[PDB]
């Protein structure tokens, strides 16, 4: 156990469980001989790259699961959201740290994964004859994230049983309370629109449901802390 | 933190420099200088007030005092809820200890007190 | 001991039937002796789910045109297969000047000659095609649309100013080649509803596979 | 964890938490070139310097705090009290070890401090017009110690919030159950009367009140074990 | 003649007339062994330190003179004003470049000076019996600056004939059209409030009145361009 600091942000955490480096690649920068070498892309350091701890979610027996979209999740939040909006192009990596706080008498297991291009789908009017399209509140939910309505198919017609094919980590209350994942910038272009395109989604779903006996705190806190890594912005507005 | 050993949770302790106003919510407080304290992991945590200076002179009523204005603020927020298992109290207490750092100093002796030797 | 059959190239090889152009004499269908087929790799049923095992892909395609009458009969008819690349105007009539625009590669061939065959390069302006795009192109109806995936269009037609003496059919086969893919994802387990999105029938959400009576009885 | 012995006394204790050496000084002896070099001050070793474990106090939710006076606390107790009474002059140091026994479901925090010349004061008849004086039972309480009536002012008009300015240690049940303090002989004279002057007081006060849920042992045991260090006596009677 | 650039700002100017370095001192930074070494004062570089060109003033035959207050003049303007407001402490130097555009048939002379602590005074009700105080619009006029009502006494009871005792430069249309002055941070404290205290004023007054013959452009443009030098900010809010 030891507490780390980046700028003015300080989180208390355990020495070092096993971190997961998405696709074995560390988030890196983009070198000079690139498409936009005229408009030098400023690489924020100071405050922009630090610990952002979002509103804790409460895990319940009934909870189906939550997901957040990146970079959307921070585009509203502080000085990162500052750059995310008034800059034409963006690229960046992320350190994601999902932590729980529960007693040795609580039980359950969360699957924490990162899915690039997490396109959401709708129920299509139930009968599937309605070509309905997900709302903006569902597509880009902000820092509060959004709750899954049909986890089994990840609200998108795909088996969550296979979600482990993506960078992921398990949070099994009887053995660990935190998961850490490093995501490199993943896209078909070197730079892209921070507000229009969400490069990936953060999924945290209960596979083994929360449980405890009557009298124990009934809601367990899932706290997402995340820090940008090697972020770059271009074209100020 | 002096709660039960079985109790766990996270608190966000934040320092808002002088001038800055108490943060509307946890969210904004998080944008500033802060510490996420997990009393599940560590029982104590220390915050450092970088600098206070009681030097600006004032002449209010008719009594001239030498007051701060350098009131930085320390706000403590619940990051998570207090988590406890069956059999553990639902209320715990925090004790705050404070002191000045080594770069601290004082000037101009001024004897003043309400507690004086009696007749 | 070998593993060649499980390589991406192996998995995506073969020429499948992706399109079928009908050029009837009398009819409601394609009444102008011509047809415009925008290239859709999804034409082969089975393809959608397979390519969607990945997020990003890159490849070339070999197109083969097998033409005949609806009875499979071979007739003395000259045809024109024109490839109008993305960004180019497609023909709107049997007499459109597009059919004559040099920058639209055309192959002229006889129904008697063996199938025509050509190669189409990776067209995207992006580094790779991508089956999923979580965003909007600069609630909405534009969600998930990656336009930079247009491969082009094939405009088919019998040659000549006068309608063909014969009823025809052109089948388009496509073979993917030089395949590369990134970011694997869970395999579709609910039936598809629309070509452009992952929408699933929320009433009929079925379990990924078969079920049984009890977990203790095989 | 390991058990230590001095003479016939053996206590079981944990390897070695952090001991506190009052004022950074170890209890030492008093050399030959002193005021009484004619009447050589015998320095008890054998049995006199060993582990004395006093009657355990029971910590309750209502408990205000306890204090003991030294050397008074042992002047009745055994072979040390033997010397303490029939000897004209005395000087000595002390190892004080305050230990608790509580479950991981109990909670609270005690402040353990040593205050030289802990003069007790009275309420002065409430209105403060009565020049009343503390009883002998309050001033020199024996081995049972005495309970504070007004901890906030340490029964002496001084802020307990500032008691930490004295050699002290905290016993926070969720982190530790024992505190250890080494006190050197502190006085304005090299030797003094063992029965008339109490060189210092041992204060143990709950700052964060005892708490537990219904069904858990309601009283927690505070056990004081103490051993004299470098004690000297002069003028036998 | 040659055009210089700082960041995205590019001004066209003449090779290098004579610059004036206020009090022979170049604006410098403030070293580590200072009062606030705990709260490291971030020294903006990127965009913060660049060319700000303010709304051109029109010089007329009737014009009495203009003045601007620093740092007030930029506290509203862009990314410098960004830092100026949401930062507790500030210190900074300035490059001030005052330029005219007039024909060889226009005539006149401006005195351009920098006066630290330019406290403004009021007419005091005319009879001088009214202890009136200057408005905020007069005291801190923004980027539009403010016009002098009584230049002879610099709207403050002091002789403008002696203003040359301050860092200054003359703009005599028949010989030059631009003046450049470098101001170092001047104050009785190392850091101070950017919004409450205006460290100095920029005065530009016509001493030899504008003149030209009928038919020549009747108003001559005085264009102030200014760039911060070695600026520092502390305590973000």
């Amino acid at each position: 156990v030891a507490q780390l600091t980046i700028g003015n942000s300080t989180i208390t955490t355990q020495e070092a469980a096993n971190i997961i480096v998405g696709y074995g690649e560390w988030p890196s920068y983009c070198s000079d001989s690139d498409a936009t070498a005229v408009d030098k892309p400023t690489r924020p350091d100071v405050s922009v790259n630090r610990f952002y701890t979002l509103d804790t979610k409460l895990w319940e027996k009934s909870s189906k699961g939550w997901y957040w979209k990146f970079p959307d999740v921070l585009t509203e939040t502080g000085v990162f959201g500052q750059n995310a909006q008034f800059h034409y192009l963006y690229r960046s990596g992320f350190c994601i740290h999902v932590q729980c706080n529960a007693s040795k008498f609580h039980q359950g297991a969360l699957l924490v994964a990162v899915l690039p291009e997490y396109v959401i789908g709708t129920v299509a009017g139930g009968t599937g004859t309605e070509d309905t399209h997900p709302p903006y509140k569902q597509t880009q939910p902000g820092a509060d994230g959004f709750e899954l309505q049909h986890p089994y198919v990840l609200d998108a017609g795909i088996p969550i049983s296979q979600l482990t094919v993506c960078p992921h980590q398990w949070i099994n209350l009887r053995t660990n309370n935190c998961a850490t994942i490093i995501v490199p910038y993943i896209n078909a272009l070197p730079f892209d629109s921070a507000l229009n395109h969400c490069n990936f989604g953060l999924l945290v779903v209960p596979i083994s449901p929360l449980d405890y006996d009557q009298g124990a705190t009934p809601v367990i806190p899932i706290t997402i802390t995340l820090a940008p890594m090697c972020s770059e912005f271009a074209g100020l507005r | 933190f002096t709660g039960s050993f079985m109790a766990t949770g996270k608190m966000l302790i934040a320092y808002t420099p002088p001038g800055g106003p108490l943060p509307k919510d946890r969210a904004t407080a998080m944008l500033g200088t802060h510490v996420i304290w997990d009393f599940g992991l560590q029982s104590s945590v220390t915050l450092v007030i970088p600098w206070i200076s009681n030097t600006h002179y004032r002449a209010h009523a008719r009594d001239g005092v030498f007051d701060y204005y350098t009131t930085g603020l320390v706000s403590i927020w619940y990051q998570t809820n207090y988590v406890v298992p069956i059999g553990a109290p639902n209320t715990a207490y925090i004790i705050a200890l404070a002191a000045a750092q080594k770069n601290f100093t004082m000037k101009l002796c001024k004897d003043a007190s309400d507690i004086l030797q009696t007749g | 001991h070998s593993t060649a059959e499980t390589t991406l190239d192996s998995f995506f090889s073969r020429a499948g039937l992706v399109g079928e152009i009908d050029l009837p004499l009398k009819g409601t269908t394609n009444p102008n002796g011509y047809a415009n087929w925008d290239i859709d790799i999804t034409g082969y049923a089975q393809m959608r789910r397979k390519v969607e095992l990945f997020t990003y892909m890159r490849f070339d395609a070999e197109f083969t045109f097998v033409a005949c009458t609806p009875t499979g009969e071979v007739v003395p008819q000259l045809l024109q297969y024109m490839f109008v690349p993305p960004g180019a105007p497609k023909p709107d009539s049997r007499e459109s000047l597009a059919w004559q625009t040099a920058t639209n590669p055309s192959v002229f061939v006889k129904l008697s000659d063996p199938p025509a065959q050509v190669s189409v390069p990776f067209m995207s302006p992006a580094s790779a095609y991508q089956w999923f795009y979580d965003g909007y192109p600069t609630k909405d109806l534009e969600y998930g649309a990656m336009p930079n995936n247009m491969m082009g269009t094939f405009s088919v037609r019998t040659v000549g100013t006068s309608k063909s003496k014969y009823p025809l059919v052109v089948r388009i086969y496509m073979r993917m080649k030089h395949v590369r893919a990134w970011i694997p994802r869970p395999m579709r387990n609910q039936n598809y509803l629309f070509k452009a999105n992952p929408n699933y029938a929320g009433n009929s959400i079925k379990p990924t596979g078969a079920s049984r009576t009890a977990i203790t009885t095989l």
